[PDB]
């Protein structure tokens, strides 16, 4: 009885192809070659992430500065959910997909510091295979992500961003029901997957300790493109100085 | 700050 296009059908319309990290694979790996090479990668996917969100209906009617906000305090959670969605659809191993010409085995996870980051990244692809989630399930939970976190004192256009926030979670309720399986455990499953989402923070906030303390050690000589060297830079005190409010469905 | 991000979000 819906008379207007799905939400979901947008989302799956704007959602940006897999980019390609350019690794050469002649020479032998590295764990220095490997970081690096997957940051230029990652500072390429923030920028189609800008274009990405863009296209959100109601994002641009925000003010420039929560714009801003929203992707400098989400885009680590944005990306690891990604490539959890990559690494899941696409195997049936214990593997990092960040691109198609840079996966990450379980061989390659034996290289020099690497195992407990891939560990904490694997734990997304755990999630998701565990809970089954499905495409449609996904993407909302992607825009929720974007809307995860805020600073301590709120966005300027706070109730323009609460109704677009409320939007995305009844969406990811219709992409549950719209879902092929239990009708009666739908509730359930609401709870699930916004469990999941909330412990994203989580992820982030070790996957984000390991990358500012490779960000600011001089003696690892890894390259950050600019994209994620300012956003990085501009972080780093707000962590330190609390300024940050995450949005938990399931903790006060 | 965030220069290149804001760069990104104002323009056409
Ligand atoms: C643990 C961190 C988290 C990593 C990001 C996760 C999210 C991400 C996903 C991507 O697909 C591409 C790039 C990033 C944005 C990552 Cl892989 C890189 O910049 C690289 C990042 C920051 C990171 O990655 C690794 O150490 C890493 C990945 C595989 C083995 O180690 C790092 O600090 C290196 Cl400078």
């Amino acid at each position: 009885p819906q008379l207007t296009p799905t939400l979901v059908s947008l989302l799956e319309v704007i959602e940006p192809e897999v980019l390609y990290a350019g690794y050469d694979s002649s020479v032998p790996d590295s764990t220095w070659r490997i970081m690096t090479t997957l940051n230029m990668l990652g500072g390429r996917q923030v920028i189609a992430a800008v274009k990405w969100a863009k296209a959100i209906p109601g994002f641009r009617n925000l003010h420039l500065d929560d714009q801003m906000t929203l992707l400098q305090y989400s885009w680590m959670a944005l990306m690891a959910f990604a490539l959890g969605w990559r690494s899941y659809r696409q195997s049936s191993a214990n593997l990092l997909y960040f691109a198609p010409d840079l996966i990450i085995n379980e061989q390659r996870m034996t290289l020099p510091c690497m195992y407990d980051q891939c560990k904490h990244m694997l734990y997304v692809s755990s999630e998701l295979h565990r809970l089954q989630v499905s495409y449609e399930e996904y993407l909302c939970m992607k825009v929720l992500l974007l809307l995860s976190t805020i600073p301590k004192d709120g966005l300027k256009s706070q109730e323009l961003f609460d109704e677009i926030r409320m939007t995305y979670i009844k969406e990811l309720g219709a992409a549950i029901v719209a879902r092929e399986g239990n009708s009666s455990q739908n509730w359930q499953r609401f709870y699930q997957l916004t469990k999941l989402l909330d412990s994203m923070h989580e992820v982030v906030e070790n996957l984000l300790n390991y990358c500012f303390q490779t960000f600011l050690d001089k003696t690892m000589s890894i390259e950050f493109p600019e994209m994620l060297a300012e956003i990085i830079t501009n972080q780093i005190p707000k962590y330190s100085n609390g300024n940050i409010k995450k949005l938990l469905f399931h903790q006060k | 700050a965030n220069a290149l991000l804001r760069y990104l979000l104002d323009k056409d």
